[PDB]
RNA sequence: GUGUAGUAUCUGUUCUUUUCAGUGUAACAACUGAAAUGACCUCGAGGCUC
RNA sequence: UUACUAAGUCUCAUGUACUACAU
C-alpha cells in the first residue's frame, strides 16, 4: 500500500523582518 | 470536618459540566470539584485509567496466565530463522535478506493494531482478539459462508441458506439494502461456491503528497 | 487551509505550522455514504469507534480523529497560507505562507522517496555538524 | 533514600524553575503558575507579542509588552480598576 | 438492539457466530460467554445489533432458521401500591378479597394470602396509591365476615412516603 | 546519580571550568553513566573547583581526574545538560 | 549430600469490644478514647417508648 | 436463558524459591 506520509519541504524565501534587537560596534574591516 | 462535610452532592456538580456523565462519585471529594469537573470534562484530556483504587498491582490478571508469549511479526517470520533456531522447547543468513526484509519488503509494513488517541489498555483487555476482529470485519462480508460454517450448518453446495426463504416473506435485511442473493434479487447462474449473493453498491486524488515513486536505500 | 479534501493546513498564535489528515477508515465511510446518513440513519461504524464513543465521549464525540500528519515550527505567526497548483510553472505545487512579523516560506511536497532520503540525510549531517566539528576538535586534542 | 532525594531535589527543581506542583497546590497557587507562563510567552515571543499588540489595538507594543508584566501579578486588575 | 441466542453448540466459536449473524445484518458488539469453570462455551451468546430494526428483523428471520451442529439455533429478544390487611376472616378467598378491592382501585397482581403468629394476613397490589388511599379509607378498621380487619401499607419502613405518592404518580404516568 | 541512589548533586549555575573525571570513570555520561556518543563538555560551578578539590572527578569524587566529561546525546536533548552542576558532594 | 542467621512467595485456616465520637481514608480499612442497667410490644428487624 | 467478576486481613500448618554467612 502507498503510504500517504506527506513530505514538504520548507524554506524561508524572504526573512524575519521585525528587528527586536541591534548594537553599535565595529565588527569587520 | 467541615471541609469534608462540606462537599457539593455530584449531581449539583453535574449541572457545571458540559459532559456529565464522565464525573463520578468519588469527584465530590476533589479538593476542587469544579476545576476538577472542568479539566477532566474538556475536550482532548484522557480519564485516568481506572486500574487505580485497586490494591491488585494493576496485574492479577487470571488473563494474564493464558497471554501468548509472542509471535513473530509474519515479515520478519518470513526470514526463517524461527526454523534455524528453535525457541520453543548456525542457520546462515544473508545480508541482503534481512536488510531487504525491513527495508524493501517492510518499509511500508505497520503493526496492524496499534492503538488510537484514548485507547487505554486495562488489565482485563487483551488486544489480540480485538485485531482478528478487527481482521474479520473486514474479510467477512454478507452473503458468503466459508466452507468450515457451512459444513456445520450442513448446507450443501449450490443450495441457498435456510433464511432466503424466510427472507424471501420478510424480505431483504433492513441493514443491507443493496445485498443481493441467488435466485430473489441476483443471478442463480452466478452461485458459486462459497458466495450465495453480493452487495451491489449504488454509489457509482493524489493527495497533494502522491510520492509517484518508491525507493528504499541500498545496503550495497 | 485546504490542500486537499482530506487533509488541513493550519497555523498557531505561537508559531507551529502543521498539517493534518482525517484517518482512511472515515475517508472509507465518507467515500462509500452519503452525509444525510451521518447526523440521523444508518452508518455501520467499527466496534472501537462506538467504544470510544461510550469510553471517552469528550474528546471523540467527533467519533474520528486527525492523525498528525505534518508538524513543523515557524517562529513567525502565519498570517496567511495559499495553495498554488505550480510556483512559476513548476510541477510540485506547493503552499506559502505569509507570516505576521513578516516572512514568506513554502511547503514542497516531495515527489518520490530518495528526494526525502537525500535531503533527509544532509539534515541530519548538518543537524549535529557542530558537534562533529567538536569531536574532531577533541580527539586532535587528544593527539596534541 | 531515593523518595528523601526525590524531596531535595523537589525542592532544587521548585527554587529554580518557581511553581512546580508537588502534590497538594492550592489552584490559585497554580493556577497563578499558568498565568505567569502564558503571559511570560506572550511577552517572550517577539512574534506574539507583535501578535497581541495589533490584535489588541495599543499605540505602542512595549504598552502591551509592561501590561503583561504588569498582569502578571494579581494586585493590576485592581490597579486598572483604580485608573 | 441486543438479541438473545441459546441452544448453541459449545463447539460453535465467536468467528462463526460473527460471520452467522452478519449475513443477518451488521453486528455492533458479541458477547459469547466463555466458562471458568469448564474452559470453553455454556452454549448461549447475545448480539448486540445497530438497532432495533435489525435486532426484531434477526429475529424474525433467525428463529428456527440455522441449524448447527444438528441442534437448531434460538433466538429471544431481551414499583406498585402494597396494602397490608391484618385479621382477615378464615371464609374469605383470594378472589373475594379481589372482588373487594377492585370497586377501589384495579389491581396490578393478586393477593397474596399468609399466617402471621394463626392470623389471617393478606397483600394487595393496587395501581394507583389514590384508589389504595381510597380502599384505605373507607375499608380501614372494618368488619367483613363478621370479622374485623385492617388496612395499611405494607413495609417494605412501610409504603406511603412522601416521595412515594411522588414516584408512584410518575409510574402511573 | 542515576544508580547508586544517595549520592547528593550540586546544580548551581554552571561556571566556564570544565569538570574533571579520572581515567578510571572516564567515558560515563555524568547524569545517566552512558558510555554513548557524548556530547557537551560538563561545566561546574566555580564554588565545585577552587583549591584541591577542582581535581577530583566529579563522578566518583575521590579520584584525581585528567579527563573531561561529556554529557551524552541523550541528556543533552533530555536537557539534564544544562540542569546545572553536576557533582557528587557525598562519597555514598 | 551440610550448618548458621535472614527473606520472599503460595495454599490452608479464620473472623476478632454489640455501639458511639475523633483521627484517618477517594470511601473504606486501620488507629485513638468511653461504655448500660432495667421493663414492655409485633414479625434478627423495628420504638417522636419510658 | 446464568447477561459475564471473585481472593483479602488473622491464625496456625503445609508448597516453593531466595539472600548474607561457615565448612
Amino acid at each position: 500500500a502507498k503510504d500517504d506520509e506527506l513530505y514538504l519541504y520548507h524554506l524561508t524565501l524572504k526573512k524575519q523582518t521585525n528587528f527586536v534587537h541591534s548594537c553599535i560596534g565595529h565588527f569587520v574591516d | 470536618k467541615r471541609r469534608k462535610t462540606e462537599k457539593p452532592s455530584l449531581s449539583q456538580l453535574k449541572s457545571q459540566v458540559p459532559y456529565p456523565q464522565i464525573i463520578e462519585w468519588y469527584d465530590c471529594d476533589a479538593r476542587y470539584p469544579g476545576l476538577l469537573a472542568s479539566i477532566k470534562c474538556t475536550k482532548n484530556v484522557i480519564p485516568v485509567p481506572s486500574h487505580w483504587q485497586s490494591k491488585k498491582e494493576y496485574l492479577s490478571g487470571r488473563s494474564l496466565l493464558g497471554k501468548r508469549p509472542f509471535e513473530l511479526p509474519d515479515i520478519i517470520k518470513k526470514t526463517n530463522i524461527e526454523q534455524m533456531r528453535s525457541t520453543l522447547p548456525a542457520l546462515d543468513l544473508d545480508y541482503k535478506k534481512l536488510h531487504d526484509v525491513f527495508f524493501k519488503i517492510g518499509a511500508n509494513w505497520k503493526p496492524d493494531h496499534l492503538l488510537c488517541f484514548g485507547d487505554v489498555y486495562y488489565e482485563n483487555r487483551n488486544l489480540f482478539e480485538e485485531t482478528n476482529w478487527k481482521r474479520m470485519v473486514d474479510h467477512k462480508r454478507p452473503g458468503r459462508i466459508s466452507q468450515e460454517l457451512r459444513a456445520i450448518m450442513n448446507l450443501p453446495e449450490g443450495q441457498l441458506p435456510p433464511w432466503c426463504m424466510k427472507m424471501k416473506d420478510i424480505g431483504l435485511p433492513t441493514g443491507y439494502p443493496d445485498l443481493k442473493i441467488a435466485g430473489l434479487n441476483w443471478d442463480i447462474t452466478n452461485l458459486k461456491g462459497d458466495v450465495y449473493g453480493k452487495i451491489i453498491p449504488n454509489h457509482h486524488r493524489n493527495y497533494f503528497g502522491a510520492l509517484i515513486s518508491f525507493e528504499t536505500p541500498e545496503f550495497e | 487551509k485546504f490542500l486537499d479534501e482530506a487533509t488541513v493546513i493550519g497555523a498557531d498564535r505561537y508559531g507551529n505550522a502543521w498539517t493534518l489528515r482525517s484517518p482512511p477508515e472515515c475517508e472509507k465511510i465518507m467515500s462509500n455514504h452519503d452525509p444525510s446518513e451521518l447526523s440521523n440513519g444508518a452508518i455501520k461504524y467499527p466496534l472501537d469507534v462506538i467504544t470510544l464513543q461510550q469510553k471517552l465521549p469528550n474528546t471523540y464525540d467527533c467519533k474520528f480523529k486527525f492523525q498528525l500528519l505534518n508538524h513543523f515550527f515557524v517562529n513567525d505567526i502565519i498570517t496567511d497560507f495559499h495553495i498554488l497548483d505550480s510556483l512559476s510553472n513548476s510541477d510540485r505545487p506547493g503552499c506559502i505562507y505569509m507570516g505576521l512579523q513578516g516572512t514568506v516560506g513554502c511547503f514542497i511536497p516531495l515527489l518520490s522517496k530518495g528526494n526525502v532520503f537525500m535531503m533527509g540525510n544532509i539534515e541530519n549531517i548538518m543537524a549535529e555538524a557542530d558537534d562533529t566539528f567538536y569531536l574532531d576538535y577533541e580527539s586532535r586534542k587528544k593527539n596534541n | 533514600a531515593e523518595k528523601q532525594r526525590q524531596l531535595k531535589l523537589q525542592k532544587i527543581y521548585k527554587q529554580k524553575y518557581i511553581g512546580l506542583g508537588d502534590e497538594s497546590t492550592t489552584r490559585e497557587q497554580w493556577q497563578r503558575n499558568v498565568r505567569n507562563d502564558t503571559l511570560n510567552t506572550l511577552q517572550g515571543h517577539s512574534a506574539s507579542l507583535e501578535y497581541v499588540s495589533l490584535s489588541r489595538g495599543d499605540l505602542s507594543i512595549r504598552d502591551t509588552r509592561i501590561h503583561l508584566l504588569k498582569s502578571m501579578s494579581p494586585g493590576y486588575k485592581a490597579y486598572l480598576r483604580e485608573e | 438492539n441486543t438479541v438473545y441466542v441459546g441452544n448453541i453448540d459449545p463447539r460453535i466459536t465467536k468467528e462463526q457466530l460473527y460471520e452467522l449473524f452478519i449475513q443477518i445484518n451488521p453486528v455492533l458488539r458479541i458477547k459469547y460467554p466463555k466458562d471458568k469453570v469448564l474452559q470453553a462455551y455454556q452454549g448461549y451468546a447475545f448480539i448486540e445489533f445497530y438497532n432495533q430494526g435489525d435486532a426484531q428483523y434477526a429475529i424474525k428471520i433467525m428463529n428456527n432458521t440455522v441449524r448447527l451442529y444438528d441442534r437448531l439455533i434460538k433466538v429471544r429478544q431481551v414499583p406498585i401500591a402494597k396494602l397490608f390487611i391484618k385479621n382477615l376472616a378464615d371464609s374469605i378467598d383470594s378472589d373475594q378479597l379481589v372482588k373487594i378491592f377492585n370497586k377501589f382501585g384495579k389491581l396490578i397482581r393478586e393477593p397474596e394470602i399468609f399466617y402471621l403468629s394463626k392470623l389471617k394476613c393478606a397483600y394487595v397490589y393496587f395501581e394507583d396509591f389514590e384508589k389504595a388511599d381510597l380502599a384505605i379509607k373507607s375499608l380501614n378498621n372494618q368488619l367483613v365476615a363478621n370479622n374485623r380487619i385492617t388496612v395499611d401499607y405494607a413495609f417494605k419502613n412501610g409504603k406511603g412516603n412522601a416521595k412515594y405518592g411522588d414516584d408512584v404518580d410518575r409510574l402511573l404516568n | 546519580s542515576r544508580h547508586q541512589f544517595d549520592l547528593i548533586m550540586c546544580l548551581k549555575q554552571p561556571g566556564v571550568q570544565t569538570g574533571l573525571l579520572c581515567e578510571k570513570c572516564d567515558g560515563k555520561c555524568p547524569i545517566c553513566d552512558s558510555y554513548v556518543r557524548p556530547k557537551r563538555k560538563v561545566r561546574v560551578c566555580e564554588n565545585c573547583s577552587f583549591g584541591k578539590q577542582a581535581k577530583n572527578c566529579i563522578i566518583c569524587n575521590l579520584n584525581v581526574g585528567v579527563n573531561d566529561a561529556f554529557y551524552c546525546w541523550e541528556c543533552c536533548r533530555l536537557g539534564k545538560d544544562k540542569d546545572g552542576c553536576p557533582r557528587i558532594l557525598n562519597l555514598g
